[PDB]
């Protein structure tokens, strides 16, 4: 979630996100790593990512 | 930064006398120190401009960029611990 | 008559016993407020020593654990294995406190439990021992923080944090006090065509971030370079980075604009030739360009070579924003010179970044063995604690592992980080006792650079830059801006910061404690320098405050009658009667109603610092004395509202008993306007009272008058107490009106104008009623002026 984290292990805690992008208003979030909507961890999880990519939706 | 003004007595003399020009009229005032307490004493003329403001009022300090010219005397620290040769360069 | 100056003068020299006017030597006095200072900043310094060597000793055996999950670290973070404490309400630090062991604040963006972070708590718990040590061997030491760079802050008296916790230590300034040695920045924002956007807003915020990263004593500039090296702001070279030229290089700044060409070049011949503008009065130490830019294509080789052939300054490059342009010229020229290279991908990773260069900026003084390890006390900043005002002593902990191994091939050049220790300026100011004086004297000690510490007129609030706009910082106030600054006062400053000794008289202008008046005294300064630190403790002296009364009582008898003259039960026949809040040994300090400290004052009196009490005793006595034998007998004059006297001690007293309800005179002697002016003078003074207040004045209270008490013990001049009255309005007015005229004092307040709309408008500044006689008035050799400034104000916008 945070985008200065490149990995797991890295990636936990809060972490500070900033509204809008002002540098003032900070707030307060969370980190997950999590993975995209559609991933090819799988071949089964790959055919359904590249089914959309053929419907040309997301 | 507020801008505080403060107004004292200059001269010792006592006695104080003139004219006021405003504009097309004339008044007559007489200053008289009262001695041996702080209090003068005037009598100006019945009325016939730009206040003045004693009270400290908001205002930008004085202008950083002509002070920077003279500055105030400092004496900086005399170690700054730099320039070590047996120093890694391979860090960047 | 009313008030009876030499009615006390004559009740003051019947009683010659109970006098021992000890002589304010002006020079003894100086010596041992610097000797006992001294003393003080070498206590903290040891403890800082002693705490520095048990931190390095630790750390060169820890072994590197990676597997926390069994033999968890226990420790309590301060944010709430976790510890469980339990709170002791101690008045000391005003919040709760622990002393059983040491909290933890892990800024709120750095992982609880990360493998870094765990093995630093394990090796500092053992700290915990000698954070105790020192806190036992002598009491009084406020906090002793090991500012770790790694965002950690282990604190020994566990409190609880002071809403986003912001809180980031290695950004304080006393840890960049002690992490790098001063600078000479010089940012070359890239104010470019391929800037403009996202990579603009970033480049601002980060320059913003840097100059809020740079110590009041280390020097700046900002250029940029658009196929043109430009300056933002009006300075045009280094200008001291203080409060206010950060102001006017953020407003600078963020008032840029992306447009043009880039070139490196010409950008990187201009930044190079403002380095070596030598005769500015550079901090001529630790060079540094820090250039920021999305990126490059050209590697400025032949301005490297041409300037910066020794490798005499260091070059970082921020490479801003999200992009795909080359960072290889940017690498390289970090590389090349003794810098290093850094990326701000977006916002966020500005705050982590912009303060990491003082890691690189450490690496001489680690190489340094010993000669870095030199405690180095700070400018007085607001604690983040909410303590009131401290100076912070730092001295960093170098990384010693491997050592004795000779291995010589790690990280050894960077810092485990700074740690200070705290010394509260409500600390420094009972080691220089202000009651032995009078009124009008007070001492003050200046950094170096000139700013002001333990100061009369500091006041505990941010300096202020700037007007304020429509919708943390060192409260720095140099020292001619504490006072009215003159050709004399001037050469004072610059001989104090020299460290050369020496005493000076002179007549100038005292700006009076309401900031509405002016008026002319001798004040015989006085300087020297405390020899353990850099440091120029002042002490100011009228020349009639050289000699002053001290009690001496035995009896014990006399001492019982004095101690229930001030009782609350004998207001209606000895008038009312104030205390001044001052420290008679443990008694309760009050803050707001003083009744109840008069209360408790009584009580602790009746159950039993000696001399201060006897002082005060002595003046109620003296002053009971005063008001029974004359002011009970003519009560109530024609045109005499109310009468009071004021001494030193604390005894303020009114006879009638009803003007003490509209009595808004502070009741510390010390801090009364009229007290001080009174002194300063030698004839009646008038004090107009304040007009449109919301509270009552001006009609039921009267004007003011009051007149120093001039003393011969011996054929020595002291003017302990003030006698003044306050005269009815109505009686005077009549007096006025049996005989436009306007009565009129120093500082244009109508007391009377014969009209009867402006007597109404009584105590108004005159100046809003008849600004043209003013204006001439002024003109002629009468009510001059002196536009002062007065930094610490509070304003609406
Ligand atoms: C003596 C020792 O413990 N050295 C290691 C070092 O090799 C490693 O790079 C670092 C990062 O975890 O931790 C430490
Ligand atoms: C720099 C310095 O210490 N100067 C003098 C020193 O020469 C002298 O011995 C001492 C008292 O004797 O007073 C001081
Ligand atoms: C400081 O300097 C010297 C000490 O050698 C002496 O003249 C002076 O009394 C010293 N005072 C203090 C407070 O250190
Ligand atoms: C300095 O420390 C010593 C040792 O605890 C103590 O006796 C002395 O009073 C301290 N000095 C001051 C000024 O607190
Ligand atoms: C480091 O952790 C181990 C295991 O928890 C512990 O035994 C050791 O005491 C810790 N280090 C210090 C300096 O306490
Ligand atoms: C910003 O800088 C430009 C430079 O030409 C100037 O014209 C403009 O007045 C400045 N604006 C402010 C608010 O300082
Ligand atoms: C200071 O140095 C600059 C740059 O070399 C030069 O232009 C200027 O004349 C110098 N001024 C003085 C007073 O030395
Ligand atoms: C201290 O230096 C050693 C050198 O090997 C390093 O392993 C260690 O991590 C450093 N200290 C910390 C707290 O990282
Ligand atoms: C006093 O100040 C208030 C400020 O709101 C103003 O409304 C009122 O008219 C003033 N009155 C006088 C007598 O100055
Ligand atoms: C005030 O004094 C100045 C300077 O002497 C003079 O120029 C001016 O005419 C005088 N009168 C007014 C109204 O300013
Ligand atoms: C104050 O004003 C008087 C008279 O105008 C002048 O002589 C003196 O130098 C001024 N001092 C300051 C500090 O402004
Ligand atoms: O001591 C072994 C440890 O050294 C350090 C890091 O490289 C760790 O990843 C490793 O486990």
């Amino acid at each position: 979630s945070d985008s200065s984290k490149q990995t797991e292990a890295e990636c936990k805690g809060n972490y500070i996100t900033y509204k809008d992008g002002e540098v003032d208003h900070p707030i307060i979030q969370p980190r997950s790593w999590e993975n995209s909507k559609f991933d090819f961890d799988n071949v089964l999880a790959a055919m359904m990512a590249l089914f959309t990519v053929s419907t040309f939706e997301g | 930064i507020t801008e505080q003004t403060q107004y004292f007595f200059d001269n010792d003399s006592k006695s104080f006398s003139g004219v006021l020009d405003c504009g097309n009229c004339s008044r007559i005032f007489h200053g008289e120190k009262l001695m041996n307490t702080n209090l003068i004493f005037i009598m100006v003329e019945s009325k016939g401009t730009r206040l003045l403001i004693q009270a400290e009022q908001t205002s930008d300090g004085p202008n950083p960029c002509d002070m920077v010219k003279q500055p105030r005397y400092r004496k900086g620290p005399d170690v700054c611990f730099d320039n070590n040769v047996l120093e890694d360069y391979t860090d960047c | 008559t009313a008030s009876g100056v030499n009615q006390l003068v004559d009740i003051y020299e019947k009683y010659q016993d109970l006098y021992t006017v000890e002589p304010n030597n002006a020079r003894q006095l100086v010596e041992i407020a610097a000797r006992d200072i001294e003393k003080l900043l070498s206590n903290r310094s040891k403890a800082l020593v002693r705490l520095a060597l048990e931190a390095e000793k630790v750390q060169a055996a820890h072994q590197w654990r990676e597997d926390f999950a069994s033999n968890e670290v226990v420790y309590y973070n301060a944010k709430d294995q976790r510890i469980k404490p339990v709170f002791i309400e101690d008045a000391n630090f005003g919040r709760q406190i622990s002393y059983q062991h040491a909290a933890v604040h892990i800024p709120t963006d750095i992982y609880e439990g990360s493998t870094i972070v765990l093995n630093e708590l394990n090796w500092t718990s053992a700290l915990d021992e000698v954070f105790k040590k020192n806190r036992e061997e002598d009491p009084s030491l406020l906090w002793q923080v090991f500012g770790s760079a790694t965002g950690l802050a282990r604190y020994y008296p566990a409190s609880p944090w002071v809403k986003i916790d912001l809180y980031d230590v290695r950004r304080r300034p006393w840890y960049i006090q002690g992490a790098a040695s001063p600078k000479d920045m010089l940012i070359l924002v890239d104010v470019s065509g391929s800037v403009s956007g996202l990579t603009l807003k970033l480049i601002r915020t980060s320059v913003s971030e840097m100059l809020e990263t740079l110590s009041d004593d280390d020097f700046v500039n900002v250029a940029s370079f658009n196929s043109n090296a430009q300056d933002v702001s009006c300075f045009q070279h280094l200008v001291q980075a203080n409060v206010r030229n950060k102001k006017v290089l953020k407003d600078a700044v963020n008032n840029i604009t992306a447009k043009g060409i880039t070139d490196y070049k010409k950008g990187f011949s201009f930044a190079f030739e403002q380095l070596l503008n030598y005769n500015v009065s550079r901090a001529n130490c630790n060079k540094i360009i820090m250039l920021f830019t999305d990126g490059g294509e050209e590697r400025a080789q032949e301005i490297f070579n041409k300037y910066n052939k020794d490798k005499k300054v260091r070059v970082f490059t921020f490479s801003v924003g999200q992009h795909n342009y080359d960072r290889g010229p940017i690498q390289w020229m970090a590389c090349e010179n003794k810098g290093y290279y850094y990326e701000i991908p977006s916002i966020g990773a500005i705050r982590i970044n912009t303060q990491e260069y003082l890691d690189v900026l450490g690496r001489p003084m680690v190489l340094a063995g010993d000669k870095a390890k030199q405690v180095q006390w700070t400018n007085v900043y607001l604690d983040a604690l909410e303590l009131g005002l401290v100076i912070t002593g730092t001295l960093p902990v170098f990384n010693i592992t491997g050592q004795f191994e000779n291995k010589t091939n790690l990280k050894n050049q960077l810092i485990l980080g700074v740690m200070g220790v705290d010394v509260s300026l409500e600390d420094i100011k009972r080691l220089t006792p202000r009651f032995t004086l009078c009124p009008n004297g007070y001492y003050f000690a200046i950094d170096p650079n000139g700013y002001v510490l333990l100061h009369p007129n500091l006041q505990p609030k941010p300096i202020g830059v700037g007007i304020p706009t429509i919708n943390q910082e060192p409260v720095t106030l140099d020292f001619l801006d504490a006072e009215l600054e003159n050709d004399i006062k001037v050469e004072i400053r610059n001989k104090m910061i020299d460290g050369e000794s020496g005493e000076k008289t002179f007549r100038t202008l005292v700006k009076s404690q309401d900031e509405r008046y002016i008026d002319k005294g001798n004040r015989t300064y006085t300087w020297t320098p405390v020899n353990g630190t850099d440091y120029s403790l002042a002490l100011v002296l009228p020349t009639y405050s050289f000699y002053y009364i001290k009690a001496k009582l035995e009896e014990t008898i006399t001492q019982a009658r004095y101690s229930e003259t001030l009782k609350p039960d004998n207001f209606e026949e000895s008038g009312y009667t104030f205390i001044a809040p001052r420290d008679y040994c443990n008694d309760l300090k009050i803050s707001d109603n003083n009744t109840e400290f008069l209360l408790n004052f009584n009580e602790f009196i009746d159950r039993k610092n000696a001399d201060l009490i006897n002082r005060v005793l002595l003046d109620a006595g003296f002053t009971n004395e005063l008001v029974q034998n004359y002011w009970s007998k003519q009560k109530n004059i024609k045109g005499v509202k109310a009468r009071f006297v004021v001494t030193d001690g604390g005894i303020t007293r009114v006879y009638p008993k009803e003007a003490g309800e509209n009595w808004q005179e502070n009741p510390e002697t010390y801090e009364d306007s009229f007290y001080k002016r009174s002194l300063d003078n030698d004839n009646y003074v008038f004090t107009a009272p304040y007009f449109n207040k919301s509270g009552p004045g001006a009609y039921e209270s009267g004007i003011m008058v009051s007149k120093a008490v001039e003393i011969y013990i011996q054929g020595k001049l002291l003017k302990p107490a003030v006698v003044g009255i306050k005269i009815d309005v109505n009686s005077w007015i009549e007096n006025f009106t049996k005989t436009d005229c306007v009565i009129l004092d120093d500082g244009g307040f109508l007391l009377m104008a014969n009209h009867d709309d402006y007597t109404n408008q009584i105590g108004r500044f005159f100046g809003e009623i008849d600004p043209s006689l003013m204006r001439h008035l002024v003109n002629i050799s009468v009510y001059a002026f002196n536009k002062s400034y007065d930094y610490q104000s509070v304003c609406e916008p």
